[PDB]
DNA sequence: GCTCTAGCAAAACGACTTGCACAACGA
DNA sequence: GTGCAAGTCGTTTTGCTAGAGCTACATGTTCACTGC
């Protein structure tokens, strides 16, 4: 249940949490026997209530006392809806709340203006995906056994020639691009590979086989756990690196991007070929997810471009 | 007007709803109309509606006072089907759905939980010593131990922690499972050098949790009590204890060092043991913000308290219980305790911490919900509707009064005074009161009582009938508290095995009368071992002497505070004739209701006549407690204001209070009010007032008047009656004499009491006429002076349903100095420049009602404001409000120095038959017993065991 | 669907709940709170698209999926103390109101920007504070001494006095050199303002409270107004996507601060005279909670609020 | 007390056709056919003036009497603006049932007849009557916005012109037939200058409901309406429909024709001629014509005038 | 701009039109809602209504 | 644990049937 | 003949009880044109 052990992130489901005797309680189906008994309470901890859950007043206060962030998100935790917002660390603020500010926050503003770090911020992004793509389509052969079998000269060199070009280009506006191109190329590997045929990638849902509502619901899992990555780390979703400065919630999007066509693209073909149901694909999505550390990647990445960008 | 109309009736209603709307408003739906309308037309329609309403009609109108805004005008019929702004519920269910009955509101159940488990795992852990373990084996000669056990074991535990230590050092060390080093033990203070150490709670020695762990086990079986009692040492109390506080001893050095002495280890071997400590620690430390907290915790009354009373309770519990080998390692060589009829080992020591720590863990847990499972009196009749007799309509108003106050007084506390006169049948309305405070919707629990010297079955009959009572609605509870020196006999007794929990909670010469269910008990399992307490529990109202609640805050040794405290904190509390104390006996009083308001129970003084300077410091007393209590229940942080209340033949009144100030001048108006209109009303009785100047009490020792116009102690009492027997009547008068004192017993107090009760053209019809101080709790009556209250009380019993004053008191008459010392508050350091005795005219509560050498009333006024009211009066200065503004409950200190029935001491009365030395309504002492034993099922003596008692003096 | 539903402007949805011992549900799609009745649990409804706010106070809960729902239509849930107390305080910590802004709603990206582009050098944060204070004193004005409706209500206030109390303290907030003045002449302005309204409402002597403590109706209502205000300024901070952090006056005493910043604009503009004209009135805080709402819609606090925002985040360029 | 209301204050005033009006549970109702069921709606009697009856409906001597008690005035007419009855020299316009059971004050009576009968004192009131037309028509055409915003754009010029030429016209007007010559000119003129300021090209006014066009049709219309509200003011006054001043020598039960043309030039003719414009149906037509009336507190407006004409007249 | 709505529906309709109209307003009555709202709050309150009537 | 769906039963609701009264109380 | 009232009786609406699943569907940017 622990979502993230880089974060002390746990995710409750089918509990209600209640405060009896003073002290924070959860109603579950297993009573004693529980492993939410097993929760760290302490400024460290941050919980996500889960499906079939709810929360007393009272309780919120003895998380509050000790000083506890909640979140409440969807089936397995993808789609993160309300959180409490982290605190910031500075000199001038200084309220004795025992909150943990984070200092993640100033450090991003401190180049978020200066394009041509912006920019070195986009590569690195970049790198890291690529990095991710090779590592999940080639070194691990799970895929491989649930019937992803795909050529691998042709995706090694093509990996290595955008990376390649990577290392190259002026601006944004051909970073963008490069990746576009990459984009093409894997959807083509992924259908020869699926043996799905043809493939065209439509835009704003308006697809109607079953390769393309599934690529939607993976790519709306992989944004809610970037959401997550983000909320824990308080920096706001306006200050994105690689998308527009206009974009509307564009950093979730830069962040989901270091997940899609490393692990929902692939489960996206299996499953259409395969003749799932949308809640197996979501069942397989989220066990992909879980198997491949994602949401502490997204935070390491996140943390890592901060230290960099010094 | 704009108006917008909608109807929620039903059935018949809603077709007469239609009617009447239909002829004003265009239809719009099928229960609303919309028009406008003039202000005048939208009266009358309002008018229509509301003269002929069913309680089904339900029709809200509302009002569009522009753009972008509407309000709620009114409602006419069922309010309750709307909420405030008007709107409607979508739908509704008799499921519960909202489940408010999993999670409770004691704030510091946890807190008080992990500070009983700690002090459980060493509570009894001195006894480990080998001066305990050679008294425990010995069957011959009983010696009295160098120091009690407790007292090792709090050396023992400060050894364990090291002095200058912070909270989470000893708790990581205890926690940490792996450590088992003793070499800790050289750093233990023996207390037998030539040398004395430092207290154990001095600033250097113990941290605040230490602290307050170590209080709590040094005080599970007596509170400590020193020498030392000035302000500036009880401000910081317990860190002055020392070992002279907690029953040291003088003996020889060999056994001190026995004391001192393991040979067979302490319990840090057990696995259990070890285990347990840790998990507790580690749990103590997981808590949030506990270490904080500590100080603030070691100073609060109500968690120390709380601990301590579910402490004992398990303690005491399962030294009762058999022994059992599956707790611990069964080869363990130390015990615990000796099986009393059989005198032998029964239990390990490492099973009996564990056991006492297992049981206070499920106290700990049950607690919460007894208030939940406890039975309830509920939908009483008597109670609910109205009275008849406009005599008592006031009692409607009171009733009333409560009911419109009753949510505030459930979340922020009541203080309410009875302050009406004799005779209005106060009873009935201190009963509707308290229950109209109580939740209609479970039903209430209460308890009335009063400051007799002790009851009888007869007082407690007579509230049972007034209050329209069953046996198993109402239990009274008769006698009075027993004296030290029984404790200290059975102590002497006990102390050989070292079980001095063993000692029962209410002294056996006390008894109960209740015919309810007692396995339905929720604390069967810890007091269903000592029926009567789980009796005095299970009773939804019981009535007693205030003297039975009183070992809630004096049982300064014993487990007799259980079961009052535990009744304290789940019923609420009536005080009545509360007034008639002795100054003495007062500050013990303010700290019962202090408690009362610690632990949030409801207050209701009664009485006929309350001094200001009294009802002030009874207040404070209750704020203070009430401002603790909420720390701990209900929401946080909510700002204390009690609901104070009044009551009165002539009106009721209640108003919501934060401090004395505005309470007093509350107060003070209601007074000038009672006391204004008592004026209106006619005079009812006349007084008036000696040829005795002789110093022989008998000769001086030794009604027509009276009958031509219209028709304070034993001792004296009975030198008179025997001087008027000899006399005799005079020409033309029969007399028959009636005597009835403190010192008949309690089988015969009753009876008298039974037969003054039914006695007294219709009247010559009764059959015993066609034939033919304590009673301050007629056509005429002669009195002798002793103080104002007993003057108007007396002066009540007149014409009720004319009196002669002695102008001096015989005490006076004996030239005493103080005459008054015995019944009044004069004293050498408070006199009078005389003795000799408007108001006579009209004989009214007024004079000491109100507070304005020569004037009685003046020197009682000073006295209550300077005992209970100044910071600094005259003579010693241990002024109440220590009582809470210190650590003081701590320590038994201040129940020493103001002391509750204090004086000199009764023995109740193996035969001393060498000690003895050979009317209407009297009784024949073998006669009433042998009916009351067939009535009560026992055998003649064991009946007179029971109710034969008398407290001689000695 | 998640649009469709955020289509009333926030600056103009007409509601802002308060609720207490009840439990906040969902039920045929609907998003309810029941409340005990004795006889039945009644089922109220909750127009979230109209709504800015919840407020829960004691012996409350909320379930998931009102979080989804709530979170959907774009509406603030926070967990608060009892009907005017701080869900937590302890020695000299306090926490007023817990806040769960959704996270799936994404936000403009300008003024964000703009904050944080500012926010990081105390001179222009100074001046920020500034623009808020002037802001208010104008708010102050316009309110108390342009309105008929106070004033037919029976708010006749001391025009002169008034004028020059708030002329001296705009003097006084000009020659504010650093935070420690600036907060002094807040606590000077705020307490001449509660004499102004008290002895202009008959109320007599009067004295602010400390840390929610007060027994008299007035201090209780202000208490209780201070968390409507509350409300309505996290609504109006989360809707433009500033944290609520990036406090600029009263940060370095309190969590999300910039609430209670943004708060000061409508907590004495209005609220003030209300709470001590109902106390006039004998009112009862259902009473006072009610109208106050009322003075609030009229007066557009919000958009007010917002347009304040947007202001002082444009005049730092 | 159902007559609480007081007349002018009251809100609606209906027209019905094809239906029964009837009592039902206490209620006063009407019952439409709806295919193959029938439907009854609700009457607010105590809110409402007068009832107007058309073609193919009846009303039964239980809801005429809640409607007596209500003190609600009824009327039967011909449908949609025809008269009830007409030979060729004959019109009855609307046949009213007056209630009898309340009792109407008695001042305005009493001076009424005091100065009925003398022709001076007739044509005195007659001159006041159309001074009070001309005063209403001016201020409403002149100082409400609300019909320029509805898009009455009318030239300030010519209307001052008609409106002093009209106003001099009555003084010195010898002999009613004079006068009533003077007030068909004064019609003449507003019928041309509102259609040309209204777009309506040339328009010719039709008679006693000849008309074709729907200006016509509408104005015929409204004609009623401004009949109904005449004679609840008449009624609630007290005076008799009879007592008429200018045409109760054509007429039956002139006044009410006489108080009406108040209402008739300065209410409908715009909004008659707007909705011609819009080309909206009759229904809407009307339920302009009535919401204006209760915009502008006419029906108190006559009130005030007859109240101010007995006053005038009484020395 | 301040409305109120009214609903005749009945059977399975009933439930859909509370379904909508309840997040927009509180409710009055059995059937009836009354609440203030913007013009373009309404607008898509009707094509809400509109797109699953019965 | 929370909510939705399907099936049931009780109650509320409105229309129909019949028998009959035939009303409305200051001056 | 019109309407009331007492009794019947077919829907229709609400809540209760088991039982079963566990959603919420694009997101490349900048800027010129369009409403109040």
């Amino acid at each position: 249940i622990l979502h993230s052990k880089r974060a002390n992130l746990y995710y409750l489901q089918h509990c209600r949490v209640l405060v009896n005797g003073g002290r924070v309680e959860y109603v579950t189906d297993e009573g004693r026997h529980s492993h939410y008994w097993n929760i760290p309470i302490a400024n460290t901890t941050s919980l996500l209530l889960g499906t079939g859950t709810s929360i007393t007043q009272a309780a919120m206060r003895e998380l509050a006392r000790a000083g506890v962030l909640v979140g409440f998100c969807g089936g397995g935790g993808t789609p993160l809806f309300s959180a409490n917002e982290v605190d910031v660390e500075v000199s001038w603020l200084t309220p004795q709340s025992e909150y943990r500010p984070t200092e993640y926050l100033q450090r991003w503003v401190g180049f978020w203006f200066d394009e041509e770090k912006r920019l070195v911020a986009a590569r690195h992004f970049q790198r890291a995906r690529l990095e991710r793509i090779r590592h999940s389509w080639l070194e691990d052969r799970v895929l491989r056994d649930a019937g992803f079998a795909v050529d691998a000269t042709a995706l090694a060199v093509a990996v290595e020639d955008s990376a390649r070009a990577l290392e190259q280009a002026p601006n944004h506006e051909h970073l963008l691009t490069e990746e576009a191109r990459l984009s093409k190329r894997l959807f083509k590997l992924a259908a020869q590979a699926t043996r799905y045929g043809e493939f065209v990638r439509a835009k704003r849902g308006s697809g109607g086989d079953p390769a393309n509502r599934f690529l939607d619901h993976g790519n709306y899992l992989a944004y809610g756990l970037a959401a997550t990555a983000t909320w824990v780390l308080g920096i706001p979703h306006g200050l994105a690196v690689l998308h527009g400065k206009t974009r509307r919630g564009g950093l979730v999007f830069d962040v989901a991007d270091l997940i899609k066509d490393s692990l929902i693209l692939p489960q996206a073909f299996l499953s259409a070929m395969r003749g799932d149901e949308e809640q197996d694909f979501r069942q397989a999505c989220l066990d992909n997810l879980s198997r491949a550390q994602a949401l502490d990647f997204m935070i390491d990445t996140l943390k890592d471009v901060a230290q960099r960008s010094t | 007007m704009n108006i917008l109309l909608v109807s929620q009736c039903e059935k018949r209603a809603l077709s007469e709803t239609r009617r009447i709307l239909d002829q004003f408003a265009e239809r719009r739906g099928e229960r609303t109309w919309q028009t406008p309308i003039t202000q005048a037309g939208l009266d009358t329609l309002r008018r229509l509606l509301k003269k002929s309403a069913r309680r089904n009609t339900a029709v809200a109108c509302h009002w569009i006072r522009g753009r972008d805004h509407s309000e709620l005008l009114w409602i006419v019929g069922d309010a309750s089907r709307f909420n405030a702004q008007g709107a409607v519920p979508t739908n509704r269910t008799c499921r519960d759905i909202l489940r408010k009955e999993d999670e409770n509101d004691w704030h510091s159940a946890e807190d008080i939980r992990l500070l009983t488990v700690m002090a459980a795992l060493f509570h009894d852990i001195g006894k480990a010593s080998q001066a305990f373990q050679a008294k425990l084996r010995n069957r011959g000669k009983p010696m009295a131990d160098a120091y009690r056990h407790e007292w090792v074991s709090l050396r023992l535990f400060e050894a364990f922690v090291g002095p200058g230590s912070s909270d989470e050092d000893w708790l990581r060390r205890l926690a940490d499972k792996r450590e088992t080093g003793d070499a800790w033990l050289s750093q233990l203070a023996r207390d037998d050098r030539q040398s004395a150490p430092p207290g154990p709670f001095q600033k250097s020695r113990l941290p605040p949790l230490a602290q307050a762990v170590g209080w709590l086990i040094v005080s599970h079986h007596r509170l400590p009590n020193g020498d030392h009692r000035g302000s500036a040492s009880l401000a910081r109390l317990p860190a002055p204890i020392q070992s002279q506080w907690c029953g040291a001893r003088d003996a020889d050095a060999k056994e001190k060092a026995a004391c001192w002495q393991f040979p067979h280890g302490l319990p840090f071997a057990s696995a259990h043991w070890r285990a347990r400590t840790a998990l507790c620690a580690q749990s103590m430390l997981e808590r949030p913000g506990l270490l904080a907290r500590g100080p603030a915790l070691l100073h609060d009354s109500y968690v120390m308290h709380v601990s301590r009373l579910i402490l004992m309770l398990a303690d005491h519990h399962y030294s009762s219980l058999p022994a059992d080998s599956r707790l611990g390692d069964p080869n363990f060589p130390l015990h615990a305790n000796t099986d009393r009829d059989s005198g032998k080992l029964k239990q390990r020591l490492d099973e009996h911490l564990l056991g006492v720590a297992l049981h206070s863990r499920k106290l700990a847990g049950t607690l919460p919900r007894l208030e939940r499972q406890l039975p309830r009196l509920a939908r009483h009749k008597g109670f609910t509707r109205r009275v008849e007799q406009p005599r008592f309509r006031w009692q409607d108003k009171a009733y009333d009064c409560a009911m419109a106050c009753r949510e505030q007084a459930m979340e922020h506390g009541f203080f309410g005074l009875n302050l009406a006169s004799t005779g209005c049948g106060k009873t009935l309305a201190n009963g509707r009161i308290l229950y109209a405070l109580a939740d209609p919707q479970r039903g209430a629990r209460f308890s009335i009582a009063l400051g007799l010297r002790s009851l009888t079955l007869q007082t407690g009959q007579a509230y049972r009938e007034r209050l329209g009572l069953g046996d198993d609605d109402l239990a009274i509870l008769v006698g009075g508290s027993a004296a030290r020196e029984l404790f200290e006999k059975q102590q002497e007794r006990l102390e050989r095995s070292g079980s001095e929990s063993a000692q029962e909670l209410l002294a056996e010469n006390s008894h109960v009368h209740f015919a309810g269910t007692l396995e339905d008990g929720p604390l069967r399992e810890w007091l269903g071992r000592n029926s009567a307490g789980n009796r005095l529990l299970q009773a939804p109202i019981l009535a007693c002497t205030i003297d039975h609640l009183m070992p809630a805050s004096e049982s300064l040794r014993g487990g007799h505070q259980i079961a009052p405290l535990l009744r304290l904190m789940t019923s609420d509390l009536v005080l009545d004739e509360v007034d008639d104390f002795d100054i003495d006996d007062l500050p013990a009083l303010s700290r019962l209701v202090h408690w009362a308001g610690l632990f949030g129970s409801r207050v209701l003084l009664s009485s006929a006549t309350l001094p200001p300077a009294l009802v002030q410091g009874l207040f404070e007393a209750y704020r203070s407690g009430r401002e603790i209590f909420q720390r701990h229940r209900g929401a946080p942080g909510r700002a204390t204001e009690i609901r104070c209340a009044w009551f009165d033949e002539f009106s009721s009144q209640s108003s919501a209070h934060g401090a004395v100030t505005s309470f007093s001048e509350a107060h003070a108006t209601f007074v000038a009010q009672r006391l204004a209109k008592l004026e209106q009303l006619p005079p009812r009785r006349q007084a008036q007032l000696v040829h005795a100047a002789g110093e022989a009490r008998p000769a001086l020792c030794r009604m027509a008047d009276l009958h031509r116009c219209h028709h304070a102690n034993i001792e004296p009492l009975i030198e008179l009656a025997q001087a008027i027997l000899a006399q005799g009547a005079p020409e033309g008068l029969h007399v028959h004499l009636c005597v009835y004192h403190s010192r008949h017993p309690l089988l015969v107090r009753s009876a008298i009491e039974r037969q003054l009760d039914e006695l007294l053209a219709a009247l010559f019809a009764r059959p015993t006429l066609a034939k033919a101080p304590v009673a301050e709790v007629y056509d005429w009556a002669i009195v002798e002076p002793s103080s104002m209250r007993s003057i108007i009380q007396l002066a009540g019993r007149i014409r009720r349903h004319n009196l002669y004053l002695l102008s001096r008191n015989i005490r006076s008459l004996e030239g005493q100095n103080p005459a008054f010392q015995r019944p009044g508050f004069e004293t050498p350091d408070f006199p009078l420049d005389s003795h000799d005795l408007a108001l006579l005219a009209r004989i009214d509560a007024s004079p000491r009602i109100v507070e304005p050498r020569s004037r009685l009333v003046d020197l009682e006024h000073r006295r209550l404001r300077a005992l209970m009211l100044a910071d600094d009066p005259p003579s010693s200065l241990l002024g109440v409000p220590l009582w809470w503004q210190t650590p003081a409950s701590l320590s038994g200190a201040l129940q020493t120095s103001q002391p509750f029935r204090a004086g000199a001491k009764e023995r109740c009365y193996s035969n001393q038959d060498n000690l003895l030395r050979n009317t209407w309504g009297t009784v024949n002492y073998r006669e009433e017993l042998v009916a009351m034993a067939g009535r009560e099922d026992l055998d003649l003596r064991q009946c007179a065991m029971r109710y034969g008692e008398v407290r001689l003096r000695e």
